[PDB]
Formats: structure tokens, C-alpha cells, sequence
């Protein structure tokens, strides 16, 4: 019964550095094949690497897409493995699960945290963006949140309209 | 679908297991071997040695194995005092059952000064009086002679003498009494030597009066003549305590009351009967009854591993063997033969086998619980407030010890778990190998355990495979002949 | 309910060779079978269970067999201690039902004057297994006519 | 080395009713097939009836004569297993032993406790007995006592009169 | 795939068993003793030395029993793994004497 | 005489490595109590049962 936690995903630029990590709780008999698995909100779930235990060496296998941007690598000290993020694209932006192994041998990615979000959103360049001082920018916050809420109410509405099936199910059995 | 854990698995169902460990309790204060308890109710153990007003039924109590105890005895020492070295009195009574509240110094001797007793806290019902087996010298005629009692140990035994002193909290009210100040208490023995000066000093305000009395406790051992001395201030006992008897008592700090019982234990929740070697009842158990060990089950799985098989049957009259799993239908033993024979299909156990191996898991049991043979007496000790290390200690030692124990039993049954389930197993190829090895080649082996003969058995050549005496040159040609066709 | 009974009823024979107790059976009891000594004057013991295995403890002279419903005990060196009721008892019908009991004595060879060669043990044999069925009879005269008084007592604290 | 006790037995009128108990000492690894069997000073020694664990329900097994007569029935509470006697009978005179088989099956009934005797005795009617007084029962007392003892040192001397074989033989080697 | 799972669900459920039965005094903290005390001061060292001493053997001695609990267990296992597969072969295999 | 050796190197390292993991408090001498103690001296006692 080993809590996988993890953190350090966020708000980041395009480019910058990110200190992922993931530790392990409980007592594990090993943890060899520690691995970093990433879903993007598109749930095309994608495999990203490895990292192994003092026995065979800190040996890495990363995905060919990730082959030197990402690098995964454990500070054994306090039994948690870090996962730096260079280089970063707005196709990083995913769910970042930390999973394991349970036996000696791959069988079943059957440990999974509960995932940190990172989240590399376009449109922040600076050719034209940097012009406006505060008052522009005080604005179009003052104008982008309202439509903010009316539209998420609007979604929690609707939402509950294809929801009252549980509210009419309830006292018809 | 008794379930147990073993080392390997978890929740594994066995056939047959038999819990040993005593979780259950009558729940009532019952008297230990026939010998009674010593019902105290509301009186604090000082209460009883001086004999409060508040309880008069303990003037010559009879026998007791065990003793009993509220936690806050409200009715013990109704005058505002301490009590030095209480805690070892306690302990002392622990491994005492019987007094006898001998006269040693009685009133009579006291003859130079008033023996009359007051106290307003202490009030009979508005009248003013003292603890009876404790003596109140006052002034008598204005005056305070020397009080000079003695005594020569006669009885035999060690006597539990017990006596006081007054710490007045007024010198007015120092002098009222006793007519003198810079007062003095000795009292001495062959070992014991104590010389007592109280002080009158303001004292804080309890049951309306400032000063206490302190209580002191002594042993006069062999023929040791005890001497008090004293100008004042002095609380004689006119009752020594013999002790009519060693033994092995306890304090139980319980609420209850004593109730109609034969037990060989006693605990503070309640009694233990049981035959079982463990309880997690309470640790603080008195007289003949099982360890303790912190754990909430001890399943012992005396059975097998219970695995049903799939149960396709009435096709061929036939059964499958014992690696698809075990027979249901099998009621005779635990171990044994499926015989489809031309003269009518059956079960049969092997008694002598399945016999052997219940001798083994008894006897298993038994060992461990011979083994297992520690300290009886585990009775709770009390400590004082300034000795808190100490309790500590006795805590942690308990404790770990208890912890210890519990280890030794949980793992034991754990590993003996695992030591059964698969000996059971191993007794199962244990017996196909020799039916095996004893039908050398005249045997198809039907490869799910079973056996399907070459030459035609009847009941008796099978009743002879069963008990070992197969005779194989007697088939050997015949199953020859079938074989090689 | 099934028919079981000792063949060989209760008889008397010297020491020292082979005697033969058979027990029936109406229906196929397959081999669950139990054979009990009983000393007068005491609980009744174990010698075989499942008609041929020996009991804990084991007196080499004893041994069974059968199957079906014909099962058989040989005793096959008897001395004095083994004097007693003998009992078949069957566990496979519902009712377990017991056997008729089989009495074992001597030819009246009990007298010196027949044991003249026989060993020494056989003697402190009997004085330990003489005297408590002797107090057994002494109290079962002592228990009937109690129950002769109990009515004198009936009657007296009736009126 | 379990040892059964029993207790309860005596002398009972007829029709009346008795608590037979057998409790157990020692470890026992199960006291499933606790079994009730009584012996007739007849020495026919016929089995009772059956009581078992918490296993497979606290079931019962009364022999055909005995199928509503006697109750058996634990309180497990404290380890004993009861008996109940009612309408009682002259042939229900016998000793009565306690009985069990040792293992988990039943092989042998092979621990036997030191037997309780239970003794009904006819000729205890009322329809000419009660209209004596006390003192024609006191005299037929003073009657059939002496007689009573005078008998039994008869049998006990003719007991001796077949016992001098050991005094004999104690000094014949 | 399925027998190792087993081994290894095993391994781990003796290891975890054996855990979770240790659960002992958790503040073992250092008491101190006046210079007068010093026969109390001993008897505190020797009963916490010795509950040491005893755990290092609860501990020492367990695992050096597992170690041969678990060594022959996995022995054990190939034999069945062996005998399962010879006996689903009646006839049909030259038992080839070294395993195949 | 291959596997009787090693049955019994088997059987001499089993003690031998019980003996090892043996190591326990050396000088256990017998402490004093006085009579006023007598609470300590039953914990003594008790413990060193234990
Ligand atoms: C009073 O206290 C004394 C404490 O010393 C108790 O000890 C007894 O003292 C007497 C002398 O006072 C001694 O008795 C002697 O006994 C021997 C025995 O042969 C005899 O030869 C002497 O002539 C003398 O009588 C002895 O120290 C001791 N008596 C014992 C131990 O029996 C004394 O018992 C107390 N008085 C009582 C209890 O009445
Ligand atoms: C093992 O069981 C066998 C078979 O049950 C027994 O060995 C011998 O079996 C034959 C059966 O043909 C017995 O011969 C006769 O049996 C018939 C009917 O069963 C019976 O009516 C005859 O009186 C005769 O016994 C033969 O006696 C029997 N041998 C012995 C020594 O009893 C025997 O039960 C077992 N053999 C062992 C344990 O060595
Ligand atoms: C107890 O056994 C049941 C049987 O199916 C199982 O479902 C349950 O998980 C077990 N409890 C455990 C392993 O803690
Ligand atoms: C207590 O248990 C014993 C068996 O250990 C039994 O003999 C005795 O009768 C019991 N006493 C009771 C239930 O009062």
C-alpha cells in the first residue's frame, strides 16, 4: 500500500525549467523501474522513461521524442526521483504521472500517482505584447473576467440540466 | 470459511481452525479459589489501616485473595493528611492476605493524657471522632508528660505497625493541644530509627482545617521491641497488624462489586475462564490464567487449505485427483482414496495417516503451549508523584514486554500457519508418491493425480493398494499383457 | 440403526496365545470400527480405531482387521491385565450403535492352585485392580438401599 | 491430558428431571463431537446422543430411544455441555459417561470421563405407602438397616474368602 | 508470468507481515539519574540493553530463517512448475534427465 | 561422503549462526534493595524474570 506523491508542475513559460519530482511512500521491496508517464489532455497516454536502482546502475531509457529534452534521474538520498523539463513546447502541456512496476520485471505500470498538470500555453510572445503598460492590461483583465464567470456558470448550468437525471432517479427508485 | 493469515498469504480459507485467543470476559468481580475478595468499596487502603468512620465493616475482614479499589476512594483519610511511603504499603498489601488486628498499645496505658479524639472533618454523624486503630494524645490536666509507650513483638510474625503525627497550623492551636512547642516524635526499632519534629505553619484551607497529619509505616520483624516516644504531636496505634499469612494478592482498581463466581482468574474488566493459552483481555490479571498479547486474533489453521473444485460430474463415474483441488464429498478423514472400481464408485479416507497428522498439529500446539510458562503475578504497581521516572520504567518494561510476547505469539502462529498449510500439501504427495512407488508400472497415470488400472482390480486388490500391501508380481503379467496393447 | 454384535459372547480363557473377537455389521460401515477395553471399575479405554490402527498407547499384543461388514480383533498374546469388556462400536451410521461386550476371565485358574508357575507381576496386577470395583459393589449395595430408605423419607416429610 | 469431569447424577424419582453437566480441562484442539453415552450396571453400553461446535451449528444426534426424552445442549460460555433428564424412567438407571473423539472425524471415542450413575428405582408409588406415620417408617428404618449392614460384611467377608489367594501368594512368591 | 507474480506477491506479503507485527514503544527517549540513583540508572540501561538485544535476535534470526524460507521456497517452486508439466505429459516426453 | 559433508557443514552453521546471534547484557551480578525499595526490587526482579 506504497502513496506514490509527486509535484512541481504548473504555470511555465515556453523554454524555461521545471524540477518534477515524485517520491514513494509505504515500503516498497523495490523500486526499480521507477518511470515517468505522461497523458496530455487529449488522452493519448505516452510513455516517457525510466530509472533504475543501485544493482544495474542509474541507467535511463527515454522516449525518442524526449531522448535529451527531458532528463530523469534519482537523488537515492531521501528515495525520490526527480524529472528536469528543458527546452519546454506548448506540446509538453500534460498530466504527469509517476508509475512503477511492482515485481523485479515489467508486468504492470500498477503504481500511479496522482499526477501534477503542466501546462505550456501559446500566444505569450512579446513582439507586440509588451507595448501596453498597466492600464491596457488592467483592462482587458477587467473585461476578460466577467465573460470568464458567465461562461462557466453557463457550462455549470448546462451541466446540471443533462445532470437532474440523479435528481428525478432518487425518489423513482 | 474460516479464514487465517499465514506468512505467504493473506486471508487464506482452511478447512478446520481453532482461535487461540481468549477475547471474551464475563465482565463480573467474582471471588478467586474460593477464597473471597476483599470488597472494599469507597475506603482508600489508608482508610482501612486507620479504620474511617465511613466504613466499620472492616474491623476483622476475613481472608482475602485479591483486593479491590475505587480509583478516587473519596472515603479515605477523612482528616486532611498524607501518607509517607504509601505506594510501598500498597505493594507490601499486594503479597499480604490475611491481617489480624491485634491490641498493642491500648487506651489504658495512656493514662497521663486525655485519649479523646476530635476532629469537625472527620465527624460521626456531628459527632466528633478519630480513626479507630489510631489514639489522639492530648493534654491531660493542663499538662503533657512524656508519652513513653513500648512494645515487644509476640506473634510470630512481622506486624505492621502504623502511626502519625499532628502538624498543628496555629501555635495557639499547637499549644491548646499539646501545652508545649518545639515538640518531637521518635520512634525507633532494631533497624528503624525516626525522629519527627513538626511544624505549625499556615497551611492552605482543606475540609477546614490547616494541619495535617503525616502517617508513617513500619514492620516490627522478630521479637523487635518498638519504642515511641514522644512530647506531643503524637497519633499512637493502639492496632498492630500481623500478618497471618504470605501469598500472592493484587490491588484492582475497579468500579465493581463482588458478585457469586469460582474463577482462577480475575482481571479488572472481569474474570477469565478458559483453557486457551492467550487473552487480550487486560494485562493486569491476577492468579492461575494465560498470557497477554496485544493482538484481536490468533486463528491456528489446524485444517487444510479449502479449495473447491468445479464439480462436473455424473459423465463417467469418475472423480478427478487431488491436483484440481480438494473433494467435497470427502467426510471420512482428511486424506484419501476416490475408488471407481466396476463393482460401484466411493470415497474412502486413510484413517492412519489423517490420524497422524492431527497428532502432529496437537502436539504442535501443546509444545508451544508448554513453552510459554512466565511471570503470574503481573499485578499493577502504584508510584508516588515525584517518582515518575520510575513508573516510566515499570510502564516501558511492561510495556515491551507485552509487545515482545505479542511478536512471539503473532509470528508464531503466522509461521506455524505456513508450517501447517503446506505439510498438508506435502502429506498429499507424500501418499500419491508411495501409492505411486508402489504400483510400479501397472498404472496409466492419468496425470490429475489419479490411477487407471491395466488389469482388471477388484475391491480387494484396491483395499490392498489403500492399506500398503499391494502385491505387484501377482498383476504384473497381466497388466504386461494389456499394457502392451 | 444397524446390526452389530461380539460373536464370541463373553467367555473365560487361560493367558498367553491368540483370542478372537468378531464384530458383524448390516450395511457396509467401510472401516470405521473402535475397539474398547473396559476394566471393571473404570473408564473405558481405547485399543483400535478404524478397526486395525492401535491407540496411543500401543500393548503389542493386540491387533484387527476385517472390511465390509465383518470386522475381527486378535489378541495375540493375552495375559491378566487384559480382563475386561471388550466393545465394537461403528461411526458410520447415524446411530452409533455398540456391540454386545465380550467378558474375559480365567477357567477358575485364578487360585494359586493353578498359577503355581506363572510370574510375580500378575499378583501386585490384581491388588491394584482388586480393591475399586470391591468399594463399587460395596456402594452399589450401599445406593439400592438407599433408594429402599428414600421412600421411608418420602413418606415422612409427606404428612 | 484433557481431563472430562462430570457432575449432576443421584437419585431421582421417576419422571422427574436431572442436570447432567460434563465440562472439559486442558487444551483441546476442538471439542466438536461432544458426545453423551451411559452404561446399564448391565453392561450394555449404549450411545446417547451428540452435540457439536459453532463450526456447523450446535446439532444434535439422539439415539431412537432417546429422541425426546433427553435435551443435550452447550452454553459455551464456559465450556460445559449439559444434559437434561426428563420424564424419567426405571431403565434410565446407569452410569453415564462423558465422551469424545479426539480429532476434527470421529475415529475413536477416546477420552471417558469417571462417569456420573443416575439410579431410578421402582417401587416407589404412593398408593398404599404414604398412610403410614412416622413411626411404622422409622421401625421398618430400624428393621432394614442392621440387616443391611449385617449382609453387606457377609459379602465382604466372603470377598476376603476369595481374595486370601494373594495373601497366600505374597509369601509363596 | 503468473508463477513469479505469485512468488513475488508472497516475498512482499512476508516481508509486510513481518512489519506491521513489530509495533513497539515509540518514544524512547534518554531518562537521566542523580548520582545516588545509580542502581536504578543500571537496571533502566540493562532492561532497555536488553530489549535491544533481544529485538536484534528477533530481527537477526528472522530474516536468516526467511533467507531459507524464501532460498528453497523458489527451488520448491521449479520442482512443482517441473513435476506440473511432466504430469501434463504423461507419455508423450523423453524425460530428458536434465530438466527439458 | 559429498552430501553427508554438506549436510552436516548444513548443521554446523545452523548453530553456529544461532550462537552468533547470541549476544546478550555479560555481567548480569545481583543487585541490592533495601527494605524501604521494596517496589524497585520486585521490578528488578520482574525484569530480569521476564
Ligand atoms: C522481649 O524482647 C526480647 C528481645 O531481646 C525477646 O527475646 C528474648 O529475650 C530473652 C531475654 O530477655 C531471651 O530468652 C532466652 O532464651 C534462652 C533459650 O534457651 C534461655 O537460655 C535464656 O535463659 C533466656 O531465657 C532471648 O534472647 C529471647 N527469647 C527467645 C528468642 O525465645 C523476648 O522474647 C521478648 N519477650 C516476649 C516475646 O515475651
Ligand atoms: C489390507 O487389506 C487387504 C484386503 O482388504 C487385507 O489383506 C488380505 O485380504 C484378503 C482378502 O482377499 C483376506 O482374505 C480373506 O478375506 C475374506 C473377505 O475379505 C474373509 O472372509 C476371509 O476370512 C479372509 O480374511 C486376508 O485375510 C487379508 N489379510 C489379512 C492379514 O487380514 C488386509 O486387511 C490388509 N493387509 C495388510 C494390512 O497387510
Ligand atoms: C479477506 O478475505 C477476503 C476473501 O475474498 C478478501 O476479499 C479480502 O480482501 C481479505 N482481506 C484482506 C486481504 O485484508
Ligand atoms: C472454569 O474452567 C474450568 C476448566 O478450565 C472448569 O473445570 C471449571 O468448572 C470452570 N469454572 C466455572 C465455569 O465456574
Amino acid at each position: 500500500e506504497v502513496k506514490l506523491v509527486e509535484s512541481g508542475g504548473g504555470l511555465v513559460q515556453p523554454g524555461g525549467s521545471l524540477r518534477l519530482s515524485c517520491g514513494t511512500s509505504g515500503f516498497t521491496l523495490t523500486d526499480d523501474y521507477m518511470t515517468w508517464v505522461r497523458q496530455p489532455p487529449g488522452k493519448a497516454l505516452e510513455w516517457l522513461g525510466f530509472i533504475r536502482d543501485r544493482a544495474n546502475g542509474y541507467t535511463t531509457e527515454y522516449s525518442a521524442s524526449v531522448k535529451g529534452r527531458f532528463t530523469i534521474s534519482r537523488d537515492n538520498s531521501q528515495s525520490i526521483v526527480y524529472l528536469q523539463m528543458n527546452t519546454l513546447r506548448v506540446e509538453d502541456s500534460a498530466t504527469y504521472y509517476c508509475a512503477r512496476p511492482k515485481g523485479y520485471f515489467p508486468y504492470a505500470m500498477d503504481y500511479w500517482g496522482q499526477g501534477t498538470s503542466v501546462i505550456v500555453c501559446s500566444g505569450s510572445d512579446y513582439e507586440f505584447l509588451k507595448s501596453w503598460t498597466v492600464e491596457d492590461l488592467q483592462k482587458r483583465l477587467l473585461a476578460l473576467d466577467p465573460m470568464m464567470e458567465q461562461e462557466i456558470e453557463e457550462i455549470r448550468q448546462k451541466y446540471q440540466s443533462k445532470r437532474q437525471p440523479i435528481l428525478d432517479a432518487i425518489e423513482a427508485k | 470459511t474460516e479464514k487465517v493469515d499465514t506468512i505467504c498469504e493473506r486471508n487464506v480459507t482452511v478447512t478446520h481452525a481453532k482461535d487461540i485467543l481468549e477475547k471474551t470476559h464475563n465482565g463480573k468481580l467474582c471471588k478467586l479459589n474460593g477464597i473471597p475478595p476483599l470488597e472494599l468499596g469507597d475506603c482508600s487502603i489508608a482508610g482501612w489501616l486507620l479504620g474511617n468512620p465511613k466504613c466499620d465493616r472492616l474491623l476483622s475482614v476475613p481472608e482475602w485473595s485479591y483486593i479491590m479499589e475505587k480509583e478516587n476512594p473519596r472515603d479515605g483519610l477523612c482528616f486532611p493528611g498524607s501518607f509517607s511511603d504509601y505506594e510501598e504499603l500498597k505493594h507490601l498489601l499486594s503479597s499480604v492476605k490475611h491481617f489480624e488486628k491485634v491490641k498493642i498499645l491500648p487506651k489504658d496505658r495512656w493514662t497521663q493524657h486525655t485519649t479523646t479524639g476530635g476532629s469537625r472533618a472527620c465527624a460521626v454523624s456531628g459527632n466528633p471522632s478519630f480513626f479507630r486503630n489510631m489514639v489522639w494524645l492530648t493534654e491531660k490536666g493542663s499538662n503533657y508528660p512524656v508519652a513513653k509507650g513500648s512494645y515487644n513483638n509476640t506473634s510470630g510474625e512481622q506486624m505492621l505497625i502504623i502511626w502519625g503525627v499532628h502538624h498543628p497550623n496555629d501555635e495557639t492551636e499547637q499549644r491548646t493541644l499539646y501545652q508545649n512547642v518545639g515538640t518531637y516524635v521518635s520512634v525507633s526499632t532494631s533497624t528503624l530509627n525516626k525522629r519527627s519534629t513538626p511544624e505549625t505553619a499556615t497551611r492552605p484551607k482543606v475540609n477546614g482545617q490547616g494541619g495535617r497529619m503525616e502517617f508513617f509505616w513500619t514492620l516490627l520483624d522478630m521479637w523487635d521491641t518498638i519504642n515511641f516516644e514522644s512530647t506531643g504531636n503524637l497519633i499512637a496505634p493502639e492496632y498492630g497488624f500481623k500478618i497471618s499469612k504470605r501469598g500472592s494478592s493484587g490491588i484492582i482498581k475497579t468500579e465493581g462489586t463482588l458478585e457469586n463466581c469460582e474463577t482462577k482468574c480475575q482481571t479488572p474488566l472481569g474474570a477469565i475462564n478458559t483453557t486457551l493459552p492467550f487473552h487480550n483481555v487486560h494485562p493486569l490479571t491476577i492468579g492461575e490464567c494465560p498470557k497477554y498479547v496485544k493482538s484481536e486474533k490468533l486463528v491456528l489453521a489446524t485444517g487444510l487449505r479449502n479449495v473447491p473444485q468445479i464439480e462436473s460430474r455424473g459423465l463417467f463415474g469418475a472423480i478427478a485427483g487431488f491436483i484440481e483441488g480438494g473433494w467435497q464429498g470427502m467426510v471420512d478423514g482428511w486424506y484419501g482414496y476416490h475408488h471407481s472400481n466396476d463393482q460401484g464408485s466411493g470415497y474412502a479416507a486413510d484413517k492412519e495417516s489423517t490420524q497422524k497428522a492431527f497428532d502432529c498439529i496437537t502436539n504442535k500446539v501443546n509444545s508451544v503451549i508448554e513453552k510459554i510458562n512466565t511471570q503470574f503475578e503481573a499485578v499493577g504497581k502504584e508510584f508516588g508523584n515525584l517518582e515518575k521516572r520510575l513508573e516510566n520504567l515499570n510502564k516501558k518494561m511492561e510495556d515491551g514486554f507485552i509487545d515482545v510476547w505479542t511478536y512471539n505469539a503473532e509470528l508464531l502462529v503466522l509461521m506455524e500457519n505456513e508450517r501447517t498449510l503446506d505439510f498438508h500439501d506435502s502429506n498429499v504427495k507424500n501418499l500419491y508418491s508411495k501409492v505411486r512407488m508402489q504400483l510400479r508400472d501397472n498404472v496409466k497415470e492419468l496425470g490429475n493425480g489419479c490411477f487407471e488400472f491395466y488389469h482388471k482390480c477388484d475391491d480387494e486388490c484396491m483395499n490392498s493398494v489403500k492399506n500398503g500391501t499391494y502385491d505387484y508380481p501377482k498383476y504384473e503379467e497381466e497388466s504386461k499383457l494389456n499394457r502392451n496393447e | 440403526d444397524i446390526q452389530m454384535t461380539q460373536s464370541p459372547a463373553s467367555l473365560s480363557v487361560s493367558v498367553g496365545e491368540t483370542v478372537t473377537i468378531t464384530c458383524r455389521a448390516s450395511e457396509n460401515i467401510y472401516s470405521n470400527l473402535a475397539w474398547y477395553q473396559q476394566k471393571q471399575g473404570k473408564s473405558p479405554q481405547l485399543l483400535v480405531y478404524a478397526a486395525t490402527n492401535l491407540a496411543d498407547g500401543v500393548p503389542s499384543r493386540f491387533s484387527g482387521s476385517g472390511s465390509g461388514t465383518q470386522y475381527s480383533l486378535k489378541i495375540n498374546s493375552l495375559q491378566s491385565e487384559d480382563f475386561g469388556s471388550y466393545y465394537c462400536q461403528h461411526f458410520w451410521g447415524t446411530p452409533w450403535t455398540f456391540g454386545g461386550g465380550t467378558k474375559l476371565e480365567i477357567k477358575a485358574g485364578s487360585d494359586y492352585e493353578f498359577l503355581k508357575s506363572w510370574t510375580v507381576e500378575d499378583l501386585q496386577k490384581r491388588l491394584l485392580a482388586l480393591d475399586p470395583m470391591m468399594e463399587q459393589e460395596i456402594e452399589e449395595i450401599r445406593q439400592k438401599y438407599q433408594c429402599k430408605r428414600q421412600p421411608i423419607l418420602d413418606a415422612i416429610e409427606a404428612k
